[PDB]
RNA sequence: CGCGGGGUGGAGCAGCCCGGUAGCUCGUCGGGCUCAUAACCCGAAGGUCGUCGGUUCAAAUCCGGCCCCCGCAACCA
RNA sequence: CGUAUGUUCAA
RNA sequence: GUCUACGGCCAUACCACCCUGAACGCGCCCGAUCUCGUCUGAUCUCGGAAGCUAAGCAGGGUCGGGCCUGGUUAGUACUUGGAUGGGAGACCGCCUGGGAAUACCGGGUGCUGUAGGCUU
RNA sequence: UUUGACUGGGGCGGUACACCUGUCAAACGGUAACGCAGGUGUCCUAAGGCGAGCUCAGGGAGGACAGAAACCUCCCGUGGAGCAGAAGGGCAAAAGCUCGCUUGAUCUUGAUUUUCAGUACGAAUACAGACCGUGAAAGCGGGGCCUCACGAUCCUUCUGACCUUUUGGGUUUUAAGCAGGAGGUGUCAGAAAAGUUACCACAGGGAUAACUGGCUUGUGGCGGCCAAGCGUUCAUAGCGACGUCGCUUUUUGAUCCUUCGAUGUCGGCUCUUCCUAUCAUUGUGAAGCAGAAUUCACCAAGCGUUGGAUUGUUCACCCAC
RNA sequence: UCAGCGGGGAAAGAAGACCCUGUUGAGCUUGACUCUAGUCUGGCACGGUGAAGAGACAUGAGAGGUGUAGAAUAAGUGGG
RNA sequence: AAAGCAUCGCGAAGGCCCGCGGCGGGUGUUGACGCGAUGUGAUUUCUGCCCAGUGCUCUGAAUGUCAAAGUGAAGAAAUUCAAUGAAGCGCGGGUAAACGGCGGGAGUAACUAUGACUCUCUUAAGGUAGCCAAAUGCCUCGUCAUCUAAUUAGUGACGC
RNA sequence: GGCGAAAGACUAAUCGAACCAUCUAGUAGCUGGUUCCCUCCGAAGUUUCCCUCAGGAUAGCUGGCGCUCUCGCAGACCCGAACGCAGUUUUAUCCGGUAAAGCGAAUGAUUAGAGGUCUUGGGGCCGAAACGAUCUCAACCUAUUCUCAAACUUUAAAUGGGUAAGAAGCCCGGCUCGCUGGCGUGGAGCCGGGCGUGGAAUGCGAGUGCCUAGUGGGCCACUUUUGGUAAGCAGAACUG
């Protein structure tokens, strides 16, 4: 467990329109950039719109140039899905071990994951962890 | 376009070639260095002129380009298509570099390349052209047309040596019937009375 | 970073080489009647708004990871803390690396 | 402005000389550094540990201090306006005995050798160095031979 | 001369981000259905991932040059 | 539940 | 005259191809029980003594390559200090001292320490 | 109440703000720009430590499927490979590779080097005292082959002593100490910090921009030299490509020397004078000058160069003389 | 010396209003920092007399299936 | 400013506001045809789409957060720990005459051109009725017509 | 605060916060000024750190005060009877990678022709059923050849940097050690004695402490040198 803060400190006009950015305690995906120097001569200030990584719930922020914003910590990685039993999905590890922790989706996502598990195919869900709380949001399939 | 030639006429700075510190360059003006006959044996074309530099200048490719073909030209009009062969002895190697002032200052103000130039010394031989020794009138007219496509004082001098050779005109003959002077192409071989004797045992074989 | 949770290194109270057990150090709880902090409530206590800096300037996207090294000898269960270089990933224990084997995609 | 980079610049400095990389001619060890003695400092590239800073480089100083594989150094440094006794520690692989200490220890014991053997004989040796003093007369013979005549020569234009 | 966003089957666009396997819709082609066309049904083919290098065991992806196409900025005298 | 169309003249 | 063991300097010793090698040695060489280690007794380790200098190695050779050294290049290039020197400049000459590097042309081809051996 | 700094004016931009490599840098060392080419905030239980064996990149030849490319073998192979990363240096019975064992990346006091004020931090060098690893041993090793990879006071937190104090004494909790780590200040010797002002203010500044003048002349304008070519033919009547040499300050830039206790800013209007690189007019030379017209050139600025529509316009454009 | 005149005195008037610098301000703004009047809300007191209700918590039973197979797997979860 | 238009709060224990303070004071000698707070600006004709964002507002069964006081538990006590859970926030709904906002690429008609038509990406919505080189258009002195001998002006038209 | 049919308008010539007194001689890294004479010495615009860049702290450069020593004589007259150092050379020795040079030496760049020709490709021809024959052009190899490098180099200057040129030396005898060790071995230290030709030239008297102001905007020239077309331009080195 690095000592390594989930909180990555970054400038504010060094972020892209791809770039995870931390808005309000919230991690966010930045959708829109655009920067402005208000008065004849003075500092220009940026404005930045991040969607949430988990809800998709938009953020928004006002921050001048040279500030600086934290970037959040993900820790990502797919992982093969054998069973579901009780809304806990069962996942698999390189590593070797099962883990039934987490939960389906609740939305039209993990009802979507569900209807290919019973069918069964090719089939392994992405895990983002970020700050202290989870979220499977992905699917993947092999070829 | 280009800047008049006078902006960059002097060796002011240390030799910048195009290398992977310096990227963009712009192809130099001329390409072809060697022209006429570059086949014509070592001993076709005994006589030799040389445009000598006077001076420690640049020399752009451009002008390079310039006089190589007011020689060309004026030699195919008085020796023939294929009475001579004429090498620019000069390539261009160091980059210049313009700071483009478009309408901020002088504040990193380190240029851009613009082109290439060959720094010349005093003496340095900027072309030469080898031919017949009937034609040598017309070898110092030719480079004296040509001289007026560079900047600066230029000398023309016929060499004693023999064509394009190193070795002395009055004795290269004597050198070929001893075998210390062996035809290659262009050029000769010197053959040192040295290494494995086999090499002596065909030579004279 | 992987660091085994087990080495042989120096024991102070010991005076000799012993097997140490090895976890990572985390930050106590802080005391409420610590000088300082007795001193920050006595201060802020009343108007006057904030009466000490907030750092805000975080520069940092690392710690140093210390290490508490504990004696096992059950008689000296002597600790020390040993720190290391920063590093972004740590773990006690982990998988050891192997040579020659084959990436798996 | 440059790095305070402690081996900036010496690229070629502590770089090892044409065909004369590879192992340490062993000599460099078998080399006897006692306290007193005057040892020419000279990075050596192949060995990074006891490595001389490059101010020291070319520099002569003298030992002060032996260790298993080092000697301390006296070496003199000048700081902007002012010379400091430097005491640096170095590998002997770095260092070497100054020749010219050896030489003048050399004309000392001859000096002093020489001046015994100046009192049982009455003759007096001399011990001070002259500097060059200016050439004695001397004769020039012809040995009938005429001196040759020297001309400078046209000029030729070589190109 | 700046800053950013892009170039991916015939068209429009994902994948990038988040290196291991190029996908969606439309179109194209072939066979149904129909008297015939479309609609509908069953299938199929199609991409140098702008180009050149580098990293990597592995590049559409990471990094760096060049080309192309679009936006933003250019203020106080 | 839910589909549209059928080039010009010519008995 | 020369070897072996351990070397110092680390090509004047390296590289290619060749000729020769008495003696002792060093080798190749024979074998795997033991020691030891390998897919393989090839290597490594061990136990030997039928054969051979074929090789290694040693000495020599070669208008040999390389290397070392000298000449030439050349008082040339460059350069310390100086001038109310020249020249529109670029640059150049002189005075005062220092002084290189190719190509090209010769010569050389290990020296040596300690200990032990061999050569009527 | 604040709203950093540097800066060829300031703002935008960049970080040249803390560092590292090669260069600049002028053969000790030191040496600047918003100089040039790059890199850093990481990574590693091994990629640390020791020992052992081994030799790399590439190429040639050969060998079922097997081919440019799978694996096996021989030969050549001074490193043309690799050593985490940028670069430079270094390295071949190794510093590379493979294997085995390990925790010298441990505990402790000083000295020294680097930046340097010769302070600190960081990093490093050589020792010493413990306790260990490895190897048969010599020996090597207290992190990474070397040159970067990092952080004061206060505070907090943790670890060590049958430690000191906790105030009249005693026991206990608690709190405070001493020593060593960590939590971080990247503006990196380390404030806690958003704008606007054309409604503006003060102290100043020609240390510093906007106008004038100066230097410069890329750019703008004008001229020459050579002569491929154009010119029914014919380089040069008139032209002049590729090149190349200049002049001017009538444009714009570049610079910031003068002026910020003030040199009134554009344009017009009015008025004088001056320059010539001559449009006309006087005298001429040349023609691809029959005449007329036109073009080129010389002496030449004496004299003249206008009336209006649109535009604040300089500039344009058109009408008319 | 007189009447004029407006080329010059980089004429006078004013410690440049522009611009920059100052670790100098002020007017205004706000997602700047830190506060605050007010306001919302909870608690304690003033704060009393009746009446009828509820919840949590702990203590012990003896029950809690059901498309399915068994014919009650009360529901699981182990050792089995 | 204005009439006109629209929106908002409030039934008095109230709305809006004053005030250091007195449940003091103004509106108020008032009572929704009133008072208070905003926008727009006569008349005529219209006032489209967007509740994603930011406001405002409604709701509070219930989960997530949530202070002081209280309640519990351990302890010698200081103290610690837990349960409990106000408003607010979060969650959900409404609201644009609240602040405000209102899209790209490609193909296509039997001359050509163009494009009613179709494909595809995409938004909260993709600028509707209108109007225009406008006191609002860079390019620009836009293009056409008119006005003049001549128009960077004017006017009429056109509108990616 | 008022008041404003709203211009930040008006509120006693005052308004984007009136006027009066006080706090208050408010603070200013900023501008201006800073008063007699002579005498002697005499700078700095550079280093490091600083929310530092019009300022400071720091070192340097300055002055003042000293102190510690060295150097005197043949004579009332006349008359002889070195402590140490250095903006320098010399001698010895070490250091270096610039100038130049080099590329038929590595790395990188680059022009031409020649000869081979195994393989590799193309053109083309015979053959043409099949290989096959044959020629050419390339690629490739070999020997040559043109031209280059701040961030290349085998070589390699000039100028330059360090050190040494004795008495703190040398020579001989002895002793101590817990370090080192086959060994009175190695090393170091201590004690006693002996030895002056003061062991290159030239010049000069040195050593040492305290207190300390101003400065910390610089500018120019030779030569070297970076950016720039250039600049009475911007930035360095060296000495003046
Ligand atoms: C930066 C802080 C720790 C530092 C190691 C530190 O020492 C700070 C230091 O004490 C500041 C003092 C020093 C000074 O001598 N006197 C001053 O009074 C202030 C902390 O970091 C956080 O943990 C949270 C960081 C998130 C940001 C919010 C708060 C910082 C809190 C922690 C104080
Ligand atoms: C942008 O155009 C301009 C800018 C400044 C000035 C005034 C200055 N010019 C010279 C002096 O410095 C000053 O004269 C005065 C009186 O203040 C004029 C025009
Ligand atoms: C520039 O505009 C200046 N001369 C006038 C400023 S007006 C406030
Ligand atoms: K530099
Ligand atoms: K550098
Ligand atoms: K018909
Ligand atoms: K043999
Ligand atoms: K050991
Ligand atoms: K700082
Ligand atoms: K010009
Ligand atoms: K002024
Ligand atoms: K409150
Ligand atoms: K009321
Ligand atoms: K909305
Ligand atoms: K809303
Ligand atoms: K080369
Ligand atoms: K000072
Ligand atoms: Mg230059
Ligand atoms: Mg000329
Ligand atoms: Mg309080
Ligand atoms: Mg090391
Ligand atoms: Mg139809
Ligand atoms: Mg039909
Ligand atoms: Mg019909
Ligand atoms: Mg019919
Ligand atoms: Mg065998
Ligand atoms: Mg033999
Ligand atoms: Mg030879
Ligand atoms: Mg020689
Ligand atoms: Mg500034
Ligand atoms: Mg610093
Ligand atoms: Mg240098
Ligand atoms: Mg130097
Ligand atoms: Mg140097
Ligand atoms: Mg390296
Ligand atoms: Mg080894
Ligand atoms: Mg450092
Ligand atoms: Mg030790
Ligand atoms: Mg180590
Ligand atoms: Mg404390
Ligand atoms: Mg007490
Ligand atoms: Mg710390
Ligand atoms: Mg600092
Ligand atoms: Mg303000
Ligand atoms: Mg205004
Ligand atoms: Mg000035
Ligand atoms: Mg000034
Ligand atoms: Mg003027
Ligand atoms: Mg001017
Ligand atoms: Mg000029
Ligand atoms: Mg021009
Ligand atoms: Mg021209
Ligand atoms: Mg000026
Ligand atoms: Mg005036
Ligand atoms: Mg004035
Ligand atoms: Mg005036
Ligand atoms: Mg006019
Ligand atoms: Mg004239
Ligand atoms: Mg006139
Ligand atoms: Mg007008
Ligand atoms: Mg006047
Ligand atoms: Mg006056
Ligand atoms: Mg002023
Ligand atoms: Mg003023
Ligand atoms: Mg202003
Ligand atoms: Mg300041
Ligand atoms: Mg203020
Ligand atoms: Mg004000
Ligand atoms: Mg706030
Ligand atoms: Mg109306
Ligand atoms: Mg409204
Ligand atoms: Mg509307
Ligand atoms: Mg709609
Ligand atoms: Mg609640
Ligand atoms: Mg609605
Ligand atoms: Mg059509
Ligand atoms: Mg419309
Ligand atoms: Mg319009
Ligand atoms: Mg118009
Ligand atoms: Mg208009
Ligand atoms: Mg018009
Ligand atoms: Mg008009
Ligand atoms: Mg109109
Ligand atoms: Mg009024
Ligand atoms: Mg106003
Ligand atoms: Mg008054
Ligand atoms: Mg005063
Ligand atoms: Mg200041
Ligand atoms: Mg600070
Ligand atoms: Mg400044
Ligand atoms: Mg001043
Ligand atoms: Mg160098
Ligand atoms: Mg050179
Ligand atoms: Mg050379
Ligand atoms: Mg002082
Ligand atoms: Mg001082
Ligand atoms: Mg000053
Ligand atoms: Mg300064
Ligand atoms: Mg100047
Ligand atoms: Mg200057
Ligand atoms: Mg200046
Ligand atoms: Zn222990």
């Amino acid at each position: 467990d690095a000592g390594a803060s989930a909180t990555f400190p970054m400038q504010c006009s060094a972020l892209r329109k791809n770039g995870f950015v931390v808005l309000k305690g919230r991690p966010c995906k930045i959708v829109e950039m655009s920067t402005s120097k208000t008065g004849k001569h003075g500092h220009a200030k940026v404005h930045l719109v991040g969607i949430d990584i988990f809800t998709g719930k938009k953020y928004e922020d006002i921050c001048p140039s040279t500030h600086n914003m934290d970037v959040p910590n993900i820790k990502r990685n797919d992982f093969q899905l054998i069973g579901i039993q009780d809304g806990y999905l069962s996942l698999l590890q390189d590593s070797g071990e099962v883990r039934e922790d987490l939960r389906l989706p609740e939305g039209d996502l993990g009802k979507e994951i569900e209807q290919k598990y019973d069918c069964g195919e090719e089939i392994l869900i992405t895990v983002l962890s970020a700050m202290t709380e989870e979220a499977a949001v992905a699917i993947k399939a092999m070829a | 376009g280009r800047r008049p030639a006078r902006c960059y006429r002097y060796c002011k700075n240390k030799p910048y070639p195009k290398s992977r510190f310096c990227r963009g360059v712009p192809d130099a003006k001329i390409r072809i260095f060697d022209l006429g006959r570059k086949k014509a044996k070592v001993d076709e074309f005994p006589l030799c002129g040389h445009m000598v530099s006077d001076e420690y200048e640049q020399l752009s490719s451009e002008a390079l380009e310039a006089a190589r073909i007011c020689a060309n030209k004026y030699m195919v009009k008085s020796c023939g298509k294929d009475g001579f062969h004429i090498r620019v002895r000069l390539h261009p190697f160091h980059v210049i570099r313009i700071n483009k002032m478009l309408s901020t200052g002088m504040r990193g103000a380190f240029g851009k390349p613009q082109g290439t130039v060959a720094r010349v010394h005093i003496g340095q031989v900027i072309m030469s052209i080898r031919t017949k020794l009937q034609n040598k009138e017309h070898v110092i007219e030719a480079l004296r047309r040509a001289k007026f496509k560079f900047p600066g004082r230029q000398k023309i001098h016929i060499s004693k040596k023999w064509g394009f050779t190193k070795f002395n005109a009055d004795e290269f003959e004597d050198m070929v019937a001893e075998k210390r002077l062996i035809p290659d192409g262009c050029g000769v071989k010197y053959i040192p009375s040295r290494g494995p004797l086999d090499k002596w045992r065909a030579l004279h074989s | 970073v992987n660091v085994p949770k087990t080495r042989r290194t120096f024991c102070k109270k010991c005076g000799k080489h012993q097997p140490h057990k090895v976890t990572q150090y985390k930050k106590g709880k802080d005391s409420l009647y610590a000088q300082g902090k007795r001193r920050y409530d006595r201060k802020q206590s009343g108007y006057g708004g904030q009466t000490k800096p907030i750092f805000r300037k975080k520069a940092k996207t690392t710690k140093k990871i210390v290490l508490r090294l504990e004696c096992v000898e059950p008689n000296c269960r002597s600790k020390r803390m040993l720190a290391i270089k920063r590093c972004k990933h740590f773990e006690l224990g982990g998988d050891k690396k192997r040579k020659g084997q084959v990436i798996q995609f | 402005t440059n790095t305070k980079g402690k081996r900036r610049g010496t690229r070629y400095m502590f770089s090892r000389p044409f065909r004369k990389h590879g192992v340490v001619p062993l000599a460099t060890y078998m080399r006897i550094y006692k306290k007193g003695d005057i040892v020419d400092i000279k990075g050596m590239g192949t060995v990074q540990k006891g490595m001389p800073h490059k101010c020291y480089h070319g520099k002569t100083g003298r030992v002060y201090n032996v260790t298993q594989h080092a000697v301390g150094i006296v070496v003199n440094k000048q700081v902007k306006g002012k010379i400091l006794a430097k005491r640096i520690n170095v590998r002997i692989e770095h260092i070497k005995h100054s020749k010219s200490r050896d030489s003048f220890l050399k004309r000392v014991k001859e000096n002093d050798q020489k001046k015994k053997e100046a009192k049982e004989k009455g003759t007096w040796v001399q011990l001070k160095r002259q500097p060059a003093p200016p050439r004695e007369a001397h004769f020039v013979r012809t040995n009938g031979k005429e001196p040759e005549l020297l001309e400078p020569i046209p000029y030729e234009f070589m190109a």
